[PDB]
C-alpha cells in the first residue's frame, strides 16, 4: 500500500486523474493512465489558513519540460526565461519556478485549501502481503471445491 | 563494489547510493553533496602483500 | 450587472486570441462542465467566432 | 481591466469660461454609459457631480453638462467660479476592478 | 520502480563473451522514482591486477 | 454627505491605527461601506468593500493582508485598522456609501481621515 | 438583500415552447379562461412576469 499526500487549491482537485494535464499536473505530481487504486480528498480549510494568508505551501511553476508519471523534483535554480543568460538572484526575464499561495478564509468554494490523499495500489502475481479480514479454512483435496 | 545513479551526481540533485558488503547491501537515495574518489593508498601494489 | 433569464444578452467574441486556462483564477468556481470538448484541449482547437 | 487615460493634464483658466474635458476608458467591449463624474476641492472629500451618462445627482445646479456614449465621454461646464478649485476625476462602474481616472486639475487664476 | 535482474553465469575458460544462452531471474524491486540519466561505477582501485 | 469621521493622529513607525466611520446620520437602501485612499498629491484609488449583515469583506490586488476592515455589533459603525505604517504610507482614507441598490457610483462621504508618520 | 431583491423577472406563460437559442422581451396579458384578457388583470388573467 502506498500512502502519499499533499495539499494543493480546491481548483486543482479535479486535475489529479489519469491523463490529466494542467499547471500542477505537468510539473508537480502526475499519476499514469493505466493508473490501479485511487484518491480521497476533502476540504481542509478549517486549520491550513490564516486571515494573513498561509504562505507555508509552494508550488512549481516552471519547468524545461513535462516530467514523467511518478516522478519528485525538489530542485530549485532560475529558470532561463529571457534571451540573455539567468547569472543569479533574480531580475527581468528571469522567473523563480518555485511561487507562493494565498490561501485565506475569506475566499470562496474552489479557492480554499483542500487536503487530498491518493493510495496507489497494484494487484500482479506477487506474493501477498496485506490482506482483508477474512479468516482460514482446512485444505480439502481430491474433492470439487470452491477454492 | 556498488553501483550509483543520477542525472547530475551533485549537490542539488537526489542520487542512488546502492553500494555492496561483504554480508550486506546499503540502498540509500539521498541528496548526496559530493563523491570526490574512492580513497586510494597510491601504492596499489598486490605483488608482494 | 447580468441580464436577467428573460431578456438574456448575446456577447460576441471576434479576431482576437484567447486562452481558456487563464479563466480559472478569475472566478471561484468549481465544476466547469462542459459538453463538445474537453477542457483539457480548449486552447488548441481553432473556431470561427 | 478596464483602466482610465485623462487629458490635459492639468486645466488653468479665467472663472467664467467654458471647459470641456474628455475622460477615455481603454476596454475593447466599451463602458456603455456605466461612468460618473467628481470634484474634490482641496480639503474636504470629493463630492458626487454626474452620475450615468448625463443626470445629474440631487443638489447640483444645473451649470454642468456631459455628453459621451460607448468608449469616449466628455464633459462641459459654463459659468466656471472660484470656489470650484479642485481635481476632476472619472470612474466606471462597469466591470469589477473599480478605478479611477488619471484626473484633470483644474486651478482658479 | 527500479528492477534488477542476475544470474550468476559460470564457465569462463578462454570467451571473454562466451556464446550460449542463459536467462537472468528477477531480484527485487525498488520505489525509486526520480529521472536518472547517469551511469558511474565505484571500482575499488585500492589494490588491482 | 457628512458621516462623521475619525480625526486626525501622528504615528510612530510600526504602530497602529484605528479609524472609525459613522454611519447613522441618514438612511441607506444598501448593504455595503466603501473605503477611497488618496495620496497626498496624487488622485484616487480603491481598496474595497465589507457587506453589511454578512460582514465578507473584499480586498483589491495591492492592498491585500495589511488592511483590516471590521463592522460594529450594530453592523453601523465600520472601523478600519492598520499596522505596521511605513514612510510611504501616509496618504488620506475616505469613507463611501451608496445611495441605492445597485448603484456603484458613492453619494455618501465622510470628511476624510489624515494619517501621519514621523518621530 | 436582507429585505428581498425582487429586481429579477421571469417568464411562466406562454402559448407554445419556443425554438432553441431565440429570446421574447414581449409583454402582455395571457388569455387563462373563455374570459376575454383585454387589459389589466383578472380572474382567469394572468401577467406573466
Amino acid at each position: 500500500v502506498y500512502a502519499d499526500s499533499f495539499v494543493i487549491r480546491g481548483n486543482e482537485v479535479s486535475q489529479i486523474a489519469p491523463g490529466q494535464t494542467g499547471n500542477i499536473a505537468d510539473y508537480n505530481y502526475k499519476l499514469p493512465d493505466d493508473f490501479t487504486g485511487c484518491v480521497i480528498a476533502w476540504n481542509s480549510n478549517k486549520l491550513d489558513s490564516k486571515v494573513g494568508g498561509n504562505y507555508n505551501y509552494l508550488y512549481r511553476l516552471f519547468r524545461k519540460s513535462n516530467l514523467k508519471p511518478f516522478e519528485r523534483d525538489i530542485s530549485t535554480e532560475i529558470y532561463q526565461a529571457g534571451n540573455k543568460p539567468c547569472n543569479g538572484v533574480a531580475g527581468f526575464n528571469c522567473y523563480f519556478p518555485l511561487r507562493s499561495y494565498g490561501f485565506r478564509p475569506t475566499y470562496g468554494v474552489g479557492h480554499q485549501p483542500y487536503r487530498v490523499v491518493v493510495l496507489s495500489f497494484e494487484l500482479l502475481h506477487a506474493p501477498a502481503t496485506v490482506c482483508g479480514p477474512k479468516k482460514s479454512t482446512n485444505l480439502v483435496k481430491n474433492k470439487c471445491v470452491n477454492f | 563494489r556498488g553501483w550509483i545513479f543520477g542525472t547530475t551526481l551533485d549537490s542539488k540533485t537526489q542520487s542512488l547510493l546502492i553500494v555492496n558488503n561483504a554480508t550486506n547491501v546499503v540502498i540509500k537515495v539521498c541528496e548526496f553533496q559530493f563523491c570526490n574518489d574512492p580513497f586510494l593508498d597510491v601504492y596499489y601494489h598486490k605483488n608482494n602483500k | 450587472r447580468f441580464a436577467s433569464v428573460y431578456a438574456w444578452n448575446r456577447k460576441r467574441i471576434s479576431n482576437c486570441v484567447a486562452d481558456y486556462s487563464v479563466l480559472y483564477n478569475f472566478a471561484p468556481f468549481f465544476a466547469f462542465k462542459c459538453y463538445g470538448v474537453s477542457p483539457t484541449k480548449l486552447n488548441d482547437l481553432c473556431f470561427t467566432n | 481591466e478596464v483602466v482610465m487615460t485623462q487629458s490635459p493634464a492639468s486645466l488653468s483658466v479665467s472663472p467664467g469660461e467654458r471647459a470641456t474635458l474628455s475622460c477615455r476608458a481603454r476596454a475593447s467591449l466599451g463602458i456603455s454609459t456605466d461612468l460618473a463624474w467628481y470634484q474634490q476641492r482641496p480639503g474636504q472629500a470629493p463630492r458626487l457631480l454626474i452620475y450615468g451618462a448625463s443626470t445629474r445627482a440631487t443638489g447640483i445646479p444645473a451649470r454642468f453638462s456631459g455628453s459621451g456614449s460607448g468608449t469616449e465621454f466628455t464633459l462641459t461646464i459654463s459659468s466656471l467660479q472660484s470656489e470650484d478649485s479642485a481635481v476632476y476625476y472619472c470612474q466606471q462602474y462597469s466591470n469589477w476592478p473599480l478605478t479611477f481616472g488619471g484626473g484633470t486639475k483644474v486651478e482658479i487664476k | 520502480y527500479f528492477k534488477i535482474y542476475s544470474k550468476h553465469t559460470p564457465i569462463n575458460l578462454g570467451r571473454d563473451l562466451p556464446q550460449g544462452f542463459s536467462a537472468l531471474e528477477p531480484l527485487v524491486d525498488l520505489p525509486i522514482g526520480i529521472n536518472i540519466t547517469r551511469f558511474q561505477t565505484l571500482l575499488a582501485l585500492h589494490r588491482s591486477y | 454627505v457628512q458621516l462623521a469621521q475619525s480625526g486626525s493622529e501622528l504615528r510612530k513607525p510600526g504602530a497602529s491605527v484605528k479609524v472609525s466611520c459613522d454611519t447613522s446620520g441618514h438612511s441607506f437602501t444598501s448593504n455595503a461601506i466603501h473605503w477611497v485612499r488618496q495620496a497626498p498629491g496624487q488622485g484616487l484609488e480603491w481598496m474595497g468593500w465589507i457587506n453589511t449583515d454578512t460582514g465578507t469583506p473584499t480586498y483589491a490586488q495591492g492592498f491585500t493582508g495589511r488592511f483590516v476592515f471590521s463592522l460594529d455589533t450594530s453592523a453601523r459603525t465600520a472601523y478600519l485598522q492598520i499596522s505596521s505604517l511605513k514612510a510611504d504610507d501616509t496618504a488620506v482614507f475616505y469613507c463611501a456609501r451608496e445611495r441605492d441598490y445597485s448603484d456603484y457610483f458613492f453619494d455618501y462621504w465622510g470628511q476624510g481621515t489624515l494619517v501621519t508618520v514621523s518621530s
